């Protein structure tokens, strides 16, 4: 599943570490950063120990330095059943909710919670279905005979399930599950038995189901949900819709303290399980001074979720303010904050990455193709040449080859510029352009 | 009268026919999909209950 | 399609039917999907009331 | 089994006669500043006199939110407690001024009492007719009965009851209880008396209530006026029109009138008069109060001098700043003057070595740890050298590493590879003034 | 015939070897140029990349937009497209960047096929709860209903005899009207008979309509096609524009992966072109970072005709092309050229071709110097009044004298501003 084409981060997969949290020097996907590495695992053994909660960690470097690389590893070998909210600084300025509001659905997001609904659910083949009119005995007539791989039996009707039967147009033969506990038919599918009689249904059904035998079975259902979801259904008549639609609007904070005392009582009770997800922000230096002072009192809470933050900007004017604080963030936040910080990458390194984004990409590369490839990643930017190896293909089979070549690349150099020769060319330029001041000489003579 | 004859033929009758034969040769596909499931299914139950 | 004694017989069919037979113009109607969002979120809601 | 900074401090652990000692409740040192705070625990604990306020100033990291939620333990969970920030005042639906009202109403409770008679399978149900009038038709009377278990009863009503539990959709052997105020009957279920009437069914069971046919139970609810004025205007019902554009309306909250204020204020005035009510005041809490405006702080104080306005507790770190809204008003905490005129300052000082290595030692052991005592020595080092909270955040990663080599204590070297993993304020800046590769 | 500036411009004209001619599909000229862009158009065709990122910098009147329109023609009708500017973005219903993601599922398309079932006969009989007879010209059969389209019929005024269509998959409800063997009963009635249809009531057929995920979204989350008073009872009360949440989007695209993988639909990747991008705020141009590194994101390309500017939002950093380095790292640059004399005469003779306009080669000298002298979008703009100059004297060609005449009539950048700076009150 996961419909993709390619994404500037489908290589990596889960980070890559020993049991000791000691990083191998290439796993899954990735080369570098072992100190980063090391603390991302600290951070991953944390959320799984789920014991804390409410604190905050900061990842700093240069740009283009493994930084979204390492989030997408950490939720990536995070796994399913914990949830992970990855959400950039800008998504939250809305003019239907308040910037703290938002900020407060995100953190609602991020707090899984495990649930298990116990319910005495019968399956098994029918044959047909009895549904009768009312008379002067009784209510009705009904007696179902069911078949299953191992033994068949009748049952009898309730009343209702006449009108739950004839509700919808169940055909004759097909395996259905009723709950009592809640009486829901699950036409799943045909009644397999003999396929001789089964085997051009014209595909439906998708191949039936091969009876299981025994009838009686209670299954435990586990179902995972977030305090957003309970919150947001609690809020509206039909809060589903609301969720679907995101037209919430400002969810009143009683009903979020009603929210957790009643999971507090079921933790209690042994009903439920708290999940501590994860919340994730990207470029948090275009966040503003009332965001962090609101998060600076919601990470105290005990329902607050680990949450990671990246930045790319040092000693910079926080927005809201007209002093140019460290790091583009307040001071009070970089003192509760822990701070990851990332280097600059090696050309072996660069070579490395760089081949694997080739065979990511299925692209083969020469080794003068890869030298001179690596060459340019170091003279100029990572970027630059992982885009340049996926532009030159198509000169590599316009020309037929399928192989790429040194020639290729330098067309695909010649062709595609540079900002470093780009800004040469504008300045050396400057009259062609659009001025700050609009001044444009559009005219070529005179 | 060019150039429309070009911007009409990248999507027109024959494309759209192929495609539909695209489609059939996957509904064909799945069926012999079925076909094999249920063959095997009944080799499984000449042994599982005779 | 090495064949051609009817390679023509198309042809006569586009100029004398003027694509009225070979695809007419159908009465245009939206998707219909039928999956839906809620197919599979009753039971959890309705479990939490 | 977690805790997030806090959740160690029980209480404020001051004595009788009013005198704190050094460790208890989880709290060390800041003695004077906790008399003070118990002290106002016991004014608001009198009930008599409400509408102060009082503002605390310290710098980081020294306890102020610790302080409050030690306030809010001790008086316990019966008076209400509604902590806030100043971000959450600005809003996009309403006035900032209006939240304020909200939040200024949801700070007090109220306790209010009432018993209820209900009456609890079903024996029988018949009604008894000519409407002597140019009605159709109608019953003079309806007789039914109620099975329970303390013995059965007959009961004898008027046909809109029966109306009632014709449209709650029950059959006639079942369970029904029966609301005696109004009439409100719900369907209860299946009682458990009819079991198994057919092989299969999906009603629920519902064993057979042990009791009275009719049952006085009393009840105590302890609400706030903030929930009171928001039912009284949000509307109800069913079918009725506005009923259903109020399901469909979106119902965001704008701006509560005063008369319901009123109206409500003299309900509750006659409801205590009589005896019925008794209004528990409670205690608002701002935190980081310089992200407000000079509009919320003049609406501030005309709220302070108002009638039912709750004892406020105000919390800041600034010091000569300009309180935002203005540029020439300078003042301290970023508080205008007008307003520190009218509260109280509760002054708060820096801790030493000694109180910042007995706090990591608290820390230690309400997380289940082992900290070598050359170890918590060392940590208390830069605790002192860089900042209290980056030593307690510390612990952690730490008890990590010494579950990565297979040992319960943590030691010298684990502690020391973890603060050369994880970097600190003053490091992270140097390296960011250092380089110039846009970091 | 109406010409505006553009439809002269029939593609790049490059061969398939990757190598552009100097003239061809009304183009002349930036030869780099044109190469790249076809190395783009083989890139979106490979339809195997996602989330990439083009932009093209160059001065005014060098055809920006013309090569995106271009590129856009030379891949096809088949590719989704959708052209933006920048200051399109700002809404006051939504905030930007759900308006971008908006536009951002509007430019992937999905090749869908369905089987439409259809009822369509006579009107014979309405026998309440609702089962429904039909008769056709041959067949005749009757249908069990729900009640919702049955009260639709009711409101449809349909009478007996008449003739009705109904699609079985919308419960889409349709009178062609009545039939015309009961015809003649009135001698003047305003109902319009129509001929009994041929064939089987029961009728399937088979369509290859296509649509965008934005469409699917907003088809999931607001239903605006309803029939019975609830549907468009509800549907009329919330009438803004909403935000979409991004759950929904997860379950749009686990529906299509699902469909793709069944084996009755494909995904088509398309183009995002946003013009003039200098004026996009710094949010909106951060918030393309985390956007652009993505899975489902696809292919953009943005022009900016400036130099060292401030980009908006901010107030401090100077940047090329209003664009901070933090976009242009993961950014490709394409440089576009300034004309010449020569190409501007080809450009102004092409231009007049085809406006079918007859031009004497004196007048194009003339023509081609003024244009150097001033512009080229000038003489563009001006070479029109010239034409209908000389049809007021009865004259299809274009003289000397014209064009001096139009000159003198029509005013320039530079001399309007040589008049604003000598003016008695700001003229
Ligand atoms: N360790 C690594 N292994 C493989 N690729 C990497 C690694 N670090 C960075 N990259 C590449 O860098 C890109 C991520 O850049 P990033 O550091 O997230 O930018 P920023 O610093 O602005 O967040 C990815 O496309 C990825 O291909
Ligand atoms: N005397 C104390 N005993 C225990 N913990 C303390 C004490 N003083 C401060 N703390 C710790 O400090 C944190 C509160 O810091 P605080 O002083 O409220 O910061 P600020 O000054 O920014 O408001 C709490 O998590 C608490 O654990
Ligand atoms: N090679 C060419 N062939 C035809 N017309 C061109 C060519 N180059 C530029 N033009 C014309 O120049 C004009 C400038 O195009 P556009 O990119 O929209 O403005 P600008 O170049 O100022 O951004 C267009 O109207 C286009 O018709
Ligand atoms: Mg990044
Ligand atoms: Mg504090
Ligand atoms: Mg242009």
């Amino acid at each position: 599943k996961s419909l993709s084409l390619i994404a500037a981060h489908s290589h990596i997969t889960g980070l890559g570490l020993d049991e000791n949290l000691q990083p191998r020097p290439t796993s899954e996907g990735m080369v570098g950063q072992l100190q980063a590495r090391r603390a991302a695992g600290v951070i991953l053994k944390m959320v799984q120990n789920g014991t804390i909660a409410g604190r905050a960690v900061l990842v700093a470097g240069p740009p283009s330095t493994g930084k979204t690389a390492l989030a997408m590893g950490v939720s990536q070998s995070l796994g399913k059943d914990v949830p992970f909210t990855a959400i950039a600084g800008s998504e939250i300025f809305s003019l239907e909710l308040s910037k703290t509001e938002a900020l407060t659905q995100a953190f609602r997001k991020s707090i899984g919670i495990k649930i298990k609904e116990e319910t005495e659910l019968i399956e098994g083949e029918v044959v047909e279905i009895q549904i009768d009119r009312s008379i002067t005995g009784g209510h009705k007539q009904g007696k179902l005979t069911i078949k299953t791989t191992d033994m068949e039996t009748i049952y009898e009707l309730g009343n209702k399930m006449i009108d739950g039967l004839t509700k919808e147009k169940v055909l004759a033969g097909d395996v259905i599950s009723i709950d009592k506990a809640s009486g829901k038919i699950t036409k799943l599918g045909r009644s397999f038995a003999r396929s001789r009689d089964y085997d051009a249904m014209g595909a439906d059904t998708r191949f039936v189901q091969c009876p299981e035998g025994e009838l009686q079975k209670r299954k435990t259902v586990v179902h995972t949900v977030s305090l957003h979801e309970i919150d947001v259904i609690n809020s509206r008549t039909q809060g589903f819709l609301a969720l679907f639609t995101g037209d919430t609007g400002e969810i009143r904070s009683e009903v979020r303290d009603q929210i957790n005392t009643k999971v507090a009582e079921w933790k209690e009770e042994g009903k439920a399980e708290i999940v501590p997800g994860v919340l994730f922000i990207d470029e948090v230096h275009m966040l503003d001074i009332e965001c962090f002072s609101f998060i600076n009192r919601a990470l105290e809470d005990e329902f607050a979720p680990i949450v990671m933050m990246a930045t790319n900007r040092g000693v910079s004017k926080t927005r809201g303010t007209n002093y140019k604080s460290p790091h583009g963030l307040p001071l009070d936040l970089l003192d509760r904050s822990i701070i990851i910080t990332t280097k600059s990458y090696n050309e072996q390194e660069i070579k490395t990455i760089l081949s694997i984004r080739a065979q990511e990409e299925e692209v083969e590369l020469s080794s003068d193709a890869l030298d001179l490839l690596t060459k340019t990643g170091v003279e100029t930017s990572l970027r630059y040449s992982s885009n340049l190896i996926s532009v030159a293909q198509q000169i590599a089979m316009k020309r037929k080859n399928n192989t790429v070549e040194v020639e290729d690349v330098k067309r695909a150099y010649l062709l595609f510029l540079d900002s470093a020769r780009s800004v040469k060319y504008v300045q050396e330029n400057e009259s062609q352009y659009i001025d700050d001041q609009g001044n444009v000489q559009i005219s070529i003579a005179k | 009268l060019n150039d429309e004859l070009v911007l009409h033929n990248k999507d027109g009758f024959l494309a759209r026919q192929e495609f539909l034969q695209r489609v059939g040769s996957a509904e064909d596909e799945r069926y012999k999909e079925l076909r094999r499931q249920q063959l095997a299914q009944q080799l499984q139950q000449d042994s599982e209950a005779s | 399609n090495f064949m051609s004694i009817v390679n023509c017989l198309m042809q006569l069919r586009k100029v004398c039917n003027h694509p009225n037979l070979f695809e007419v113009r159908p009465i245009l109607t939206s998707f219909v999907l039928e999956h839906c969002v809620a197919s599979d979120y009753k039971d959890v809601e309705r479990t939490l009331l | 089994t977690r805790t997030a900074a806090h959740t160690h401090i029980k209480g404020l652990g001051l004595d009788e006669s009013g005198v704190a000692k050094r460790v208890e409740g989880g709290f060390v040192g800041q003695i004077e500043a906790r008399e003070a705070c118990g002290v106002i625990v016991d004014l608001i604990k009198a009930k008599k006199m409400s509408g102060r306020a009082i503002l605390l100033a310290g710098g980081p990291s020294t306890g102020k939110t610790a302080l409050a939620l030690a306030i809010s333990q001790e008086l316990g969970p019966k008076v209400p407690f509604c902590p806030l920030v100043g971000s959450e005042l600005y809003s996009v639906e309403v006035k900032k001024t209006e939240t304020l009202m909200e939040n200024f109403r949801r700070a007090i409770g109220l306790r209010i009492k009432e018993t209820k008679e209900v009456y609890e399978e079903v024996t029988e149900l018949t009604p008894e007719e000519n409407p002597l009038g140019g009605y159709g038709k109608t019953i003079s009377h309806v007789i039914v009965g109620l099975k329970s278990a303390k013995g059965t009863k007959t009961l004898r009503l008027d046909p809109t009851i029966y109306e009632s539990i014709q449209r709650e959709k029950v059959s006639i052997g079942d369970v029904i209880y029966i609301e005696a105020n109004t009439g409100a009957v719900k369907r209860v279920g299946r009682s458990d008396a009819y079991a198994t009437e057919f092989d299969l069914e999906t009603e629920e069971y519902v064993p057979l209530p042990k009791g009275e046919v009719h049952k006085k139970k009393e009840i105590v609810q302890d609400v706030t006026l903030h929930d009171l004025d928001v039912a009284n205007a949000r509307p109800q019902g069913g079918q009725d029109v506005i009923s259903m554009m109020g399901q469909l309306l979106k119902p965001k909250k704008t701006e509560i009138t005063e008369k319901l204020r009123q109206e409500v204020n003299k309900v509750v005035a006659k409801y205590i008069d009589q005896g019925v009510a008794e209004l528990i005041p409670g205690v608002l809490f701002i935190d980081e109060v310089n992200m407000l405006d000079i509009e919320i702080f003049t609406y501030l104080n005309k709220a302070l001098e108002s009638n039912i306005a709750p004892v406020v507790v105000l919390a800041s770190n600034r010091g000569m700043t300009t309180v935002r809204g203005t540029e020439d008003v300078i003042s301290p905490h970023g508080v205008p003057p007008d307003l520190i005129d009218r509260l109280l300052i509760v002054r708060t000082l820096p801790y030493d070595k000694d109180e910042i290595r007995t706090i990591i030692e608290r820390r230690a052991t309400v997380e289940r740890l082992q900290v070598e005592s050359s170890a918590l020595d060392l940590l208390a080092t830069m605790g002192t050298e860089t900042s209290l909270r980056y030593a307690l955040q510390l612990l952690a990663p730490c008890g990590i590493l010494a579950q990565t080599s297979n040992r319960k204590e943590i030691v010298v070297n684990d502690v020391n590879e973890a603060k050369l993993l994880f970097l600190d304020a003053k490091r992270s800046t140097k390296i960011l003034e250092t380089s110039a590769n846009y970091l």
